[PDB]
């Protein structure tokens, strides 16, 4: 119940990792294979997941 | 007799965005229509409201 349970010791990283982003040029691609379309900068439809 | 309705469709509807941009320079919009089926809608007629 002390610590190993809910958290861990691990080998320290700089930045958060490799956390996945998802950029596109969405125009040309109506979508790829499973998305839906809203234009402005709230919910731009995704075309994979890249490194940033 | 062919030109008129008689159906229980509206005609003047009121739209609201949700998760919407508040910001000193920039003030944006998520206006999702979804117009409904078998009617049209006059955009000329259309216009936001502040």
């Amino acid at each position: 119940t002390g610590i190993r349970s809910w958290t861990l010791l691990c080998t320290p990283d700089v930045t958060c990792g490799s956390e996945q982003v998802y950029w596109s040029l969405p125009d040309m691609m109506q979508d790829p294979v499973t998305f839906r379309s809203t234009r402005q900068i709230s919910n731009f439809p995704v075309v994979g997941a890249e490194l940033l | 007799h062919d030109v008129t309705t008689d159906r229980s469709q509206r005609l003047t509807l009121r739209f609201i965005p949700v998760d919407r941009e508040d910001t000193a320079y920039s003030y944006k919009a998520r206006f999702t229509l979804a117009v409904g089926d078998n009617r049209v809608l006059d955009m000329a007629s259309t216009y936001f409201d502040i």
